[PDB]
């Protein structure tokens, strides 16, 4: 009945919509309660949720579809509620520089402490006694 | 790689990734309606499994 | 040896002890965050493993 989307980085979105459609590879499918179990890959497209009072959209990349008469699960490597592929690419490009600068900050933070420890240690050897 | 056993103990482990000759089945199994082809599904399915293993390690 | 030399040696080793303690605290905090970061990965793996075992 309910549908859930999961990501290696954690859960993304969940609802109880009872009608979901998505563009699978070499065809297109519509899911209703009581469906037979099925396995099929998904293309780069935006999944749409309808049976929730109003339409709703979510984008996936490199997805995989798992359907059960009890639950519907979508395995994806990247997801976004903005329904647009271009904004997803822009988000990835934005996060690239952020992670790069975070890594640089971590490296310099470790290096400063290492230098401080080296300077502290040198004085013991200086004090020959 | 090293496996995190406890805050004081770490051990070196060796694991075979592929050709994945050894695998374990689930206690409950259900047949699936392949679409479009069972042979075509595996080609996309397997690399994600390998990448997830690498990420966990 | 010399009294002044002993005093200087004591001061130096105290400084090194303080620095090492600070590093230990930082490493403990980083490990604490890393534990949750690792824990946040279970459901995707536990689902893909079941799917692969069922299919293959």
């Amino acid at each position: 009945i309910h549908v859930s989307v999961v990501t290696p980085d954690g859960p993304v979105y969940e609802d109880d919509v009872e009608m979901v459609s998505v563009k699978a590879k070499s065809g297109e499918l519509g899911i209703l309660p009581g469906h037979i179990p099925l396995v099929a890959p998904l293309e780069i497209s935006a999944a749409r949720l309808k049976k929730g009072g109003k339409t709703q959209y979510i984008a996936v990349s490199g997805g995989f579809l798992e359907v059960r008469p009890d639950k519907v699960t979508i395995l994806a490597q990247a997801a976004e509620r903005a329904e647009d592929i271009d904004v997803l690419r822009a988000k990835a490009a934005k996060e690239r520089a952020e992670r790069r600068l975070q890594s640089q900050q971590d490296d310099i933070d470790f290096k400063r402490a290492e230098l401080a420890l080296k300077r502290a240690m040198n004085r013991l050897s200086v004090a020959e006694m | 790689y090293n496996h995190y056993v406890s805050a004081i103990q770490q051990e070196v482990t060796e694991r075979k990734l592929l050709p994945l000759t050894d695998l374990a089945e689930n206690k409950q199994r259900t047949v699936y309606e392949f679409e479009p082809s069972q042979e075509e599904i595996l080609d996309v399915l397997l690399p994600q499994y390998a990448e997830s293993l690498i990420y966990g390690a | 040896a010399s009294l002044r030399d002993i005093k200087t040696r004591i001061n130096a080793t105290k400084k090194t002890s303080q620095i090492t303690k600070a590093m230990e605290m930082v490493s403990t905090s980083k490990l604490n965050r890393a534990e949750q970061n690792a824990k946040s990965f279970v459901p995707y793996m536990e689902k893909i493993q079941e799917v692969v075992a069922n299919v293959a």
